[PDB]
């Protein structure tokens, strides 16, 4: 019991952990910036100070 | 007696590197 | 009493031993100063 | 009186984090 | 009177004289070799 | 006048034929140092059936500075 | 009352400077206040 | 890039000898029945 | 005290439903990119 | 007047000398390395061969060594027996008599090895020096090693020294590194110490502000290359920063409240941070050598022993250092000849 | 920003704070 | 500026010691006294050498008892 | 050691430092001086401690 | 613009300000050492010198006087447990007050030399420029601090 | 009122730095 | 458009807020709140709770004889275990307090909003064109803290093993857990040990360097005194890659802290030298594993109390 609730509980993290990582990535991608900010139009460049 | 350690290093590396501090020749 | 029992792997082992010590030491060696050589080579000090 | 110091104290530090927070001088520097 | 301590502690000065002489001397050789 | 890069040696046969030839005398004599027992004597190790003198049953003690060595020579058993 | 030295300097201190020398002396007297107190 | 015996041939070697010897000495500990 | 544990389901319920329908109201779609 | 230059006088030896160190080559020697590689060379061999063959059966009545049958966990480099209170154990001294088999058996190994790492420590400080002078840079890592060497000399010679021996010090092992912090646990009460409560502030704040940096800067980098992998578009000879200050300043102005604004602030922060935590643990340190410790709470300790009824955290600490003195002095100071009968013996179940 | 002046005061060192440095004196022979 | 911004104030102490602050930047050719310096820093390295061990206990020496009990001459 | 200031005094009072040793240690700045007389205090601090 | 840190560097160059400053340094340190003196004898209990000594007592800068030959005190006691009956101008009472006057007097001429900063002492005549002969003040120092040596 | 010297230190050292820094702010801002 | 549930979406998703709220904002910003006034309320006048389940309560607030340093706040009763603690399933506001429920209030409510805030951080990392992996990043202290809160006690099977909101609970925590599990030999805490220290040796190094090639360069520079200082020519001469380095060392040592934590809650243990030398004979020759025991054992006998009235 102990070997499979540590296994178990270290392979769901580790999979939480890739959830987080590869949703974020394709959001971004779906987006169009999952590669940078395009160094031409910044959104921060474009929006008002002292927010 | 180990404060001083490090203000005799900071103080030797400002005269030998005196140059590179002032950004002069 | 504390004496090695096995007579012949020694000769095994280090055969081995010295076979994979020759390129393991000479193959990282060479990625690192290959490096160094460009870098010492014209823009330095 | 040991707990109104500390209680003082730790009010203090919490009012200097919220002052940093919002009223910070503005960052022009680099913006 | 001179302690067998004292000898060894002597023994130690001369080795490290040796020592100091050794890398002096390596390195005079080697410089005047390439230059 | 370069230092050599390290691929020429890789090639070289000089460098093989000495080190395939070097290295195991190295290993071997490695092996004998342990295996002879001169490490135990050499670096003072005692042997598994020396830790506990005929006199002695418990862990020894140097309990003196300026004559460690004979205290140390009469506990190692020696 | 000689002649004015050349050598005069003012002190600057911004107001992150100031934040950050209040945060340290509020928080090493959080941190010490207890043992000082005893 | 013919001279041998330079800097690093004795840094390399300084550390690579006492390496192969201590690792002959270990994987002879090994097989000791104790 | 049922009272407390009423409100205090009534405001967890009121946070969850307001996150949950926030999240459903086309958020993929409001980011600075253009695609 | 007869004025001069620099460099306007015959050549000497000293200046052959100084040619050929500073070459380049694989390895920069420098004059630095006159006092760094020798030393810091011997340091390593003494440790393995500490850690491989000699024993501390006659110091402290252990065996750690490979040859013994320890692990790499368990072996260790122990310190000399408490009878050689402070000896610097040369091998020609009045303690070996130069005997070498009786300096190893007798700790001196562990004298060699802490002795010439200190000097390998300096030699490499003045390494780094050097290196700076040579490629004209101002030298700050200096100081950030400054740090470390800080600590190595307080808990490896201050400390020992301020106490009653070397054999107080730490000795080169993975368990006898987690011996000694559990000994200044039970003796000395070190986290509540407010200057390893410092370190530790500092510590765990350098290792927020690396990651923090890190992933900050790999996600707000600048899109200049076609691939959908980010680490070839760059190269060294870059003109511009590869990724976006400003973004990273809103970002973190909008998810914390603060945020850096300056490159220079920033890193000069991050070399700050972990270098005085560093020095506050050494201070905190050269206190405990002195047994000039941070234990007592005295308010606590008489509200506690005034009526039983009265347990706070700190009470429990104190009754598990107790715990650990107790049970731990029997073998840890063998030379103390200590026999706790079982009656004595400190307990929960008893309280 | 250079000429750091015979005062030692440089307007912006490398660092991009004003500083101060001492004015090393230049070695000769015999003179006047 | 004209002689570092006019003359300084003339006091009778400050003429009487200017000429110990006059040869400013004065130096000899070569390496001058250096390995003079080189064997005195080499003695007095031996120097402390042997009051660290006399005070060691590394270097017994018959005159010296090195503890309180030399207090009782 | 008194007698040996008294003498070493004379000595740095009549022999010029060596122009190689003048620009090694920086002889004419003021603040080689400050990071010596660390050392020395540094040094002294240790040994009344000890 | 400097900031907190570098303030003090204003006096790197002119000598006179760095003697000043130095002097009020010397100023402060000596009244310190005087103001401890008086606090410790205001403080001092010597009825008993055998189960409460100095030691016992926290005294810092009384021993350090004592271990040179400051003993007796204005107020008719001994460092002994004695009874002193014509303590002298040397006494602590007369060490603290000495060292007081003597920071009052450093700082006056701290301010003196603040004042008059630009002193002809500190130009070379050659290249009319603010300069000190650190090789011959050094010997000049040595010379001195070896002859207050021996003489001790 | 317990441990008045421990109350002293405390309050100083709180005003002292913080009086040095304002005025020292205070004083910069002018500018 | 002009719909209130469309202007209230748009507030809450604005970027022009002083601090962005999000929706991950509007789930967290009252968890944490009510966390950090519960916390407030029960460090300054909690009374005391009975941490044990043996009527014999622990004081840890500062009006009841505590000051900053001893001060904390208990955790649940032993007798509540793992079950759900709320005050309307106590009897009495009195005996909620007893047995410490608001310290299950503090945990969960600190949980969730962690949680939140790593969403946040991906939100706005989302809405501002950045790439979204800096809550990968933050997963590794919300691990830890999930781990040592919520992990540790199910394992265990009660909240009383969480580790009490202080810093000398903190402490007792830390003494406790090596004297049951032997933290200090599972290689896990050697990896988080591992990458803490040298987050802070990267940390420090990487400043130092940037500052000095920061002149009135960044990498072609500097790379020229590291490449030769300890050797590794190339090792890292991209300012992405040094980075991403960086970012990866402590995050993966924290991640390998926290399973281990998680592993020693369901118990499996840090290692177990004890007695793994013996000479001819059979008797028992001493390494510092066996030290290190008896340290863990008198820790352990003075944690346990077994008799209580
Ligand atoms: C079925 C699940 C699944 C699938 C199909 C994928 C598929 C993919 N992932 Mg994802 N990922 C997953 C789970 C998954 N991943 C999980 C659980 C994590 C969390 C760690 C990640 C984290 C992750 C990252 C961070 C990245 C990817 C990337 C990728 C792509 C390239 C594969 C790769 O990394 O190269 C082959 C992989 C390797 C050469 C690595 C092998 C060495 C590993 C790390 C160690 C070996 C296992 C070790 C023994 C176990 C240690 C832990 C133990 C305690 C259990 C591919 C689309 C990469 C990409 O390009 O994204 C678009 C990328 O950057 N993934
Ligand atoms: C002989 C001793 C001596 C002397 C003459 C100097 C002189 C100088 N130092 Mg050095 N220094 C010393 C010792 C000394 N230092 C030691 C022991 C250390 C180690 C901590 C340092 C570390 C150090 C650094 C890191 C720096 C200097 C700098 C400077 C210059 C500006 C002074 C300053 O910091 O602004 C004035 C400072 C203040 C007004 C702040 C004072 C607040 C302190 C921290 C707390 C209060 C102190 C307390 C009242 C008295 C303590 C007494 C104690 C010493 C016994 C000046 C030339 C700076 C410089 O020019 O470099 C660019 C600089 O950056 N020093
Ligand atoms: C630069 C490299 C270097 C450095 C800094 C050190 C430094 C040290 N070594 Mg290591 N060592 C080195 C190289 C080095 N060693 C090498 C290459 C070897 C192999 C041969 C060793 C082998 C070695 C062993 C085996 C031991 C040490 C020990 C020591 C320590 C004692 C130093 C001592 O008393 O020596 C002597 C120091 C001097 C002689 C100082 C120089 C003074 C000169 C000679 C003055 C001469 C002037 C004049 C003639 C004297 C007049 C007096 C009288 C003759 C009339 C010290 C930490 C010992 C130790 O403490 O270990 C625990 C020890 O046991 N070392
Ligand atoms: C959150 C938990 C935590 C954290 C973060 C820390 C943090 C720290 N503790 Mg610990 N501590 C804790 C809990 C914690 N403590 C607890 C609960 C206890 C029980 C009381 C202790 C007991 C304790 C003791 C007893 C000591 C510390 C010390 C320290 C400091 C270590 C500094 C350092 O790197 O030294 C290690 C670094 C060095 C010694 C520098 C030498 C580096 C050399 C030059 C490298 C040698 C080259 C090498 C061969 C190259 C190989 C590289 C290879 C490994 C890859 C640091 C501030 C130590 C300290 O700093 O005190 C001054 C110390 O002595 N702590
Ligand atoms: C576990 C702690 C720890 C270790 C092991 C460590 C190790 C190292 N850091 C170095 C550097 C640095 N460390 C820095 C900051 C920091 N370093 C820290 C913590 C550490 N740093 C912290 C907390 C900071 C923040 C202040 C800086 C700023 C630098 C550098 O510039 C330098 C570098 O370039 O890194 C890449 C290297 C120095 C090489 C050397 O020893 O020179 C040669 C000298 C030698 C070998 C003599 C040492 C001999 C020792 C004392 C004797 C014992 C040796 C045995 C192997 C001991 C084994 C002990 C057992 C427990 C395993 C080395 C890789
Ligand atoms: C009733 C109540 C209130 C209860 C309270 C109870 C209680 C327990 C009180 C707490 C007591 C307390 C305060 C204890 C701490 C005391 C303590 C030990 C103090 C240590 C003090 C000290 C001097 C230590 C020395 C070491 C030291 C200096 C450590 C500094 C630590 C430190 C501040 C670390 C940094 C932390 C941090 C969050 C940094 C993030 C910075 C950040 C936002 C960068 C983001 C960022 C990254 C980029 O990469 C770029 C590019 C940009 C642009 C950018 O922005
Ligand atoms: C920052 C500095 C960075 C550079 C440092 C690099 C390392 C330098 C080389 C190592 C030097 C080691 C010196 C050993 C001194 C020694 O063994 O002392 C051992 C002896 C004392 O010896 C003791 O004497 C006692 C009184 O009789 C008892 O008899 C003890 O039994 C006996 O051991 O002291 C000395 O000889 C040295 C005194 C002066 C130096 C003191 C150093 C700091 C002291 C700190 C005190 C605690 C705080
Ligand atoms: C000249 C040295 C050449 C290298 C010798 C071999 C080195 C390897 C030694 C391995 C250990 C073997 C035992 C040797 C030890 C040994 O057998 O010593 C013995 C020797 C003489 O002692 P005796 O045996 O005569 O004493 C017997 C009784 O009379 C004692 O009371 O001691 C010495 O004279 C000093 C020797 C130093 C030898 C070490 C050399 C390094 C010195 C330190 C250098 C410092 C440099 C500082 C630079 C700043
Ligand atoms: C003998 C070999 C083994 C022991 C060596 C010990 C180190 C001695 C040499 C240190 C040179 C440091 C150079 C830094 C790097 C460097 O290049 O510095 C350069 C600096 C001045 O160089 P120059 O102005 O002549 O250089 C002109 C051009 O090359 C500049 O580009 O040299 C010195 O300051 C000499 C100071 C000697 C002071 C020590 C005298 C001897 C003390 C006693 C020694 C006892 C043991 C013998
Ligand atoms: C004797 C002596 C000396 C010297 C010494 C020396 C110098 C030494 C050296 C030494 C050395 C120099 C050593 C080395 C060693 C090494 C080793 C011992 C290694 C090991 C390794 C390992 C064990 C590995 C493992 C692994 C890997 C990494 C791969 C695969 C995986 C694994 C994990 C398996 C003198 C005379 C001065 C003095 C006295 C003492
Ligand atoms: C806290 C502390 C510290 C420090 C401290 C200090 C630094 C102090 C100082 C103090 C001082 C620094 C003091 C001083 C005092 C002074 C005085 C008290 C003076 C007086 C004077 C007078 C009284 C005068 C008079 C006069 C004059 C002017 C002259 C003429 C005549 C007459 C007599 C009128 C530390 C951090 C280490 C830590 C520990 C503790
Ligand atoms: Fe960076």
């Amino acid at each position: 019991r102990s070997w499979l609730a540590c296994s178990h509980f270290c392979l769901g993290f580790f999979f939480f952990i890739g959830h987080l990582w590869h949703a974020g990535r394709a959001r971004a991608a779906a987006a169009g910036f999952e590669k940078g900010i395009d160094r031409f139009d910044e959104p921060v460049l474009s929006m008002r100070p002292l927010d | 007696a180990l404060l001083f350690f490090f203000g005799h290093i900071w103080h030797g590396a400002r005269t030998i590197f005196r140059d590179v501090f002032a950004g002069i020749d | 009493r504390a004496s090695t029992e096995q007579t012949t792997k020694r000769a095994m082992l280090g055969l081995l031993a010295g076979a994979v010590a020759g390129a393991l030491l000479v193959a990282p060696a060479e990625a690192i100063r290959i490096p160094s050589h460009e870098f010492t080579g014209g823009m330095v000090k | 009186m040991e707990a109104l110091v500390y209680t003082f104290l730790l009010v203090g530090t919490l009012g200097i984090i919220f002052f940093s927070i919002f009223f910070r001088d503005p960052p022009r520097m680099i913006k | 009177a001179v302690t067998p301590s004292l000898k060894n502690f002597l023994g130690s000065l001369i080795a490290g004289a040796t020592v100091l002489g050794g890398i002096a001397l390596a390195i005079t050789a080697v410089s005047k070799f390439d230059k | 006048p370069v230092e050599r890069p390290f691929s020429d040696i890789l090639t070289s046969i000089r460098y093989w034929v000495i080190h395939s030839i070097t290295v195991p005398a190295l290993f071997i004599a490695g092996w004998l140092f342990v295996s002879t027992g001169l490490a135990y004597d050499v670096f003072g190790t005692p042997r598994p059936n020396e830790y506990f003198t005929e006199d002695r049953q418990e862990a020894p003690l140097i309990t003196d500075r300026f004559n460690a060595l004979e205290q140390v020579k009469k506990l190692s058993g020696n | 009352m000689a002649r004015p030295n050349p050598n005069k300097q003012v002190v600057e201190l911004n107001r992150t400077s100031l934040y950050w020398g209040l945060l340290l002396i509020f928080v090493l007297a959080v941190l010490f206040s207890s043992y000082i107190f005893n | 890039v013919y001279p041998i015996f330079t800097v690093r041939w004795l840094a390399i070697h300084g550390i690579a000898v006492p390496t192969i010897f201590f690792l002959g000495a270990i994987t002879a500990m090994q097989f000791i029945q104790r | 005290m049922l009272t407390l544990k009423i409100f205090v389901y009534t405001v967890v319920t009121f946070f969850v439903c307001l996150f949950i329908f926030g999240f459903l109201s086309n958020d993929p779609a409001r980011n600075p990119g253009k695609n | 007047t007869i004025a001069i230059g620099t460099y306007q006088e015959k050549r000497t030896w000293f200046d052959d000398a100084d040619d050929w160190l500073r070459q380049d080559r694989f390895v920069f020697v420098g004059w630095s390395g006159l006092l760094l590689f020798p030393c810091a060379y011997f340091a390593l061999g003494g440790w393995l061969t500490g850690t491989t063959f000699v024993t501390s059966w006659y110091t402290h009545g252990l065996a750690t060594s490979y040859l013994e049958g320890c692990n790499f966990l368990t072996a260790a480099v122990s310190t000399p027996a408490n009878s050689m209170a402070h000896s610097l154990l040369f091998v020609w001294g009045p303690e070996a008599q130069g005997d070498f088999t009786r300096w190893c058996q007798l700790g001196g190994l562990w004298a060699f090895v802490a002795l010439h790492g200190a000097f390998g420590l300096i030699g490499f400080m003045l390494r780094q020096f050097e290196i700076a002078r040579s490629v004209n840079l101002r030298p700050y890592n200096a100081i950030a090693f400054s740090a470390p060497i800080a600590v190595f000399v307080s808990v490896f010679l201050i400390y020992p020294l301020g106490q009653s021996g070397w054999f107080f010090a730490p000795s080169f092992g993975v368990a006898a590194i987690f011996r000694f912090i559990l000994f200044f646990q039970g003796f000395h009460n070190w986290t509540l110490n407010p200057f390893h409560m410092m370190g530790v502030a500092g510590v765990l704040g350098a290792a927020l502000l690396c990651a923090i940096h890190g992933a900050t800067v790999e996600n707000t980098l600048f899109e200049d290359g076609d691939g959908a992998n980010t680490f070839r578009a760059f190269n060294p000879t870059q003109a511009e920063e590869t990724y976006s200050m400003v973004t990273a300043n809103r970002f973190w102005s909008q998810i914390f409240g603060v945020a850096f604004s300056n490159k220079r602030w920033l890193h000069f922060f991050m070399l700050l941070v972990p270098v005085t935590g560093l020095w506050m643990s050494a201070i905190g340190v050269v206190g405990l050598a002195l047994n000039l410790r941070a234990y007592d709470f005295v308010s606590q300790e008489i509200r506690a022993a005034e009526d039983p009824e009265f347990e706070t955290f700190y009470t429990k600490n104190i009754l598990l250092n107790e715990g650990i003195r107790a049970w731990m002095a029997a073998q840890d100071q063998p030379h103390e000849r200590l026999v706790f009968p079982e009656e004595v013996l400190p307990r929960g179940n008893a309280l | 920003d250079k000429k750091l002046d015979e005062r030692g005061v440089i307007a912006k060192d490398n660092s991009g704070r004003q500083n101060i440095f001492p004015t090393s004196s230049k070695a000769y022979y015999s003179s006047p | 500026n004209s002689d570092f911004q006019e003359p300084g104030l003339v006091t009778p102490l400050g003429t009487l010691l200017r000429p110990l602050n006059s040869e400013a930047g004065k130096v000899l050719p070569g390496w001058g006294t250096t390995v003079l310096m080189a064997v005195f820093i080499l003695l007095f390295a031996a120097f402390l050498l042997i009051i660290l061990e006399i005070y060691n206990s590394s270097l017994i020496l018959d005159d010296v008892s090195m503890s309180w009990e030399t207090l009782a001459k | 050691a008194g007698i040996l200031g008294v003498l070493a005094g004379l000595f740095h009072l009549c022999v010029r430092p060596s122009i190689r040793l003048y620009f090694g240690l920086s002889m004419g700045s003021i603040e080689t001086v400050l990071s010596s007389s660390i050392a020395a205090v540094f040094w002294a601090a240790f040994v009344v401690a000890g | 613009g400097l900031p907190w840190y570098r303030v003090h560097t204003v006096v790197i160059n002119d000598p006179g300000r760095l003697i000043s400053v130095h002097l009020m340094h010397t100023a402060l340190v000596s009244g310190w050492a005087g103001s401890m003196a008086l606090f410790e004898i205001s403080v001092f209990d010597p009825s008993d010198p055998v189960l409460n000594p100095m030691w016992r007592q926290g005294m810092f800068v009384l021993p350090f006087m004592t271990r040179l030959g400051i003993t007796q005190s204005w107020g008719g006691w001994t460092i002994s447990g004695e009874t002193a009956t014509n303590p002298g101008i040397w006494s602590y009472e007369g060490v603290a007050a000495a060292h007081i006057i003597l920071s009052g007097a450093l700082f006056l001429a701290s301010v003196w030399h603040w004042t008059y900063w630009d002193l002809e002492l500190f130009r070379d005549p050659r290249t009319g420029k603010t300069a000190l002969d650190l090789p011959k003040i050094f010997g000049i120092h040595l010379f001195l601090s070896g002859l207050l040596c021996f003489g001790f | 009122e317990v441990n008045i010297y421990g109350l002293t230190a405390t309050a100083l050292f709180i005003i002292i730095p913080t009086s040095f820094l304002l005025i020292l702010y205070v004083k910069t801002a002018s500018t | 458009n002009s719909s209130l549930w469309a202007r209230f979406c748009e507030w809450i998703t604005s970027t022009e807020n002083r601090l962005y709220i999000g929706w991950f904002g509007v789930i967290m910003i009252p968890c944490l709140l009510t966390a950090t006034s519960v916390f407030i309320i029960a460090f300054i006048a909690a009374p005391p709770v009975d941490i044990d389940g043996i009527r014999e309560p622990v004081s840890g607030s500062l009006l009841y004889g505590n000051n900053i340093i001893t001060g904390a706040v208990i955790p649940t009763s032993n007798a509540i275990g793992l079950h759900f603690y709320p005050i309307w399933e106590a009897a009495s506001l009195d005996e909620w307090l007893y047995n410490g429920g608001p310290y299950q209030l503090i945990v969960c409510h600190f949980l969730l909003g962690v949680y939140c805030y790593m969403g946040r951080e991906w939100e706005l990392s989302f809405r501002l064109g950045m790439r979204p992996w800096i809550a990968v990043a933050y997963s590794a202290p919300v691990a830890a803290a999930s781990a040592v809160f919520l992990v540790y006690p199910i394992g265990q099977g009660s909240f009383s093993d969480g580790m009490p909101l202080g810093i000398s609970g903190t402490f007792n925590f830390m003494i406790v857990f090596q004297a049951e599990h032997n933290i200090l030999m599972h290689p896990f805490h050697m990896l988080g040990v591992a990458g803490v220290f040298g987050g802070s040796l990267f940390s420090a190094m990487h400043g130092s360097l940037v500052t000095s090639s920061l002149i009135r360069y960044n990498i072609v520079a500097a790379h020229g005194y590291f490449g030769r200082l300890i050797f590794q020519y190339a090792s890292f001469n991209n300012s992405r890659s040094l980075h991403f380095f960086l970012a990866a060392w402590p995050v993966i040592g924290i991640w390998f802290t926290a399973l281990g934590l998680s592993t020693m809650a369901f118990n499996l243990n840090g290692f177990n030298f004890n007695q793994s030398v013996v000479d001819s004979q059979g008797r028992v020759l001493n390494t510092w594993a066996d030290i290190i025991n008896r340290a863990n054992l008198g820790m352990e006998v003075m944690h346990e109390r077994n008799a209580h009235n």
